[PDB]
Protein backbone atom coordinates (compact mmCIF):
# COMPACT_ATOMS: atom_id res chain seq x y z
CA UNK A 1 0.00 0.00 0.00
CA UNK A 2 2.16 2.49 1.52
CA UNK A 3 3.38 5.32 -1.19
CA UNK A 4 2.93 3.04 -4.34
CA UNK A 5 0.73 4.30 -7.76
CA UNK A 6 -1.74 1.44 -7.87
CA UNK A 7 -4.83 3.04 -9.23
CA UNK A 8 -8.85 2.40 -10.05
CA UNK A 9 -10.79 -0.14 -8.04
CA UNK A 10 -8.17 -2.76 -7.44
CA UNK A 11 -7.58 -0.17 -4.61
CA UNK A 12 -10.78 -0.36 -4.14
CA UNK A 13 -10.87 -4.11 -3.55
CA UNK A 14 -7.68 -4.00 -1.90
CA UNK A 15 -8.99 -1.43 0.87
CA UNK A 16 -11.08 -4.67 2.57
CA UNK A 17 -7.42 -6.05 2.49
CA UNK A 18 -5.07 -3.60 3.57
CA UNK A 19 -7.64 -1.28 5.76
CA UNK A 20 -9.46 -4.61 6.86
CA UNK A 21 -10.67 -4.68 10.50
CA UNK A 22 -14.28 -2.02 10.59
CA UNK A 23 -16.09 -2.77 7.60
CA UNK A 24 -15.61 1.06 6.19
CA UNK A 25 -18.24 4.43 5.31
CA UNK A 26 -15.92 5.29 2.39
CA UNK A 27 -17.43 8.31 1.03
CA UNK A 28 -15.46 10.31 -1.68
CA UNK A 29 -17.85 8.39 -4.19
CA UNK A 30 -16.68 4.77 -5.04
CA UNK A 31 -13.08 4.72 -6.59
CA UNK A 32 -14.06 3.40 -10.56
CA UNK B 1 -10.21 10.96 -2.95
CA UNK B 2 -7.87 8.64 -1.64
CA UNK B 3 -7.19 6.25 -4.42
CA UNK B 4 -7.47 9.54 -6.81
CA UNK B 5 -4.66 11.05 -4.97
CA UNK B 6 -2.67 7.80 -4.99
CA UNK B 7 -3.08 7.82 -9.01
CA UNK B 8 -1.39 11.58 -8.75
CA UNK B 9 0.55 11.82 -5.97
CA UNK B 10 2.35 10.43 -2.74
CA UNK B 11 -0.26 8.14 -0.27
CA UNK B 12 -0.66 7.22 3.32
CA UNK B 13 -2.37 5.56 6.09
CA UNK B 14 -3.40 9.51 7.20
CA UNK B 15 -5.87 9.26 3.26
CA UNK B 16 -6.93 5.86 4.30
CA UNK B 17 -8.26 7.16 7.85
CA UNK B 18 -10.22 10.07 6.42
CA UNK B 19 -12.64 7.64 4.43
CA UNK B 20 -12.10 4.44 5.93
CA UNK B 21 -14.63 5.66 9.31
Amino acid sequence: FVNQHLCGSHLVEALYLVCGERGFFYTPKTRR
Amino acid sequence: GIVEQCCTSICSLYQLENYCG
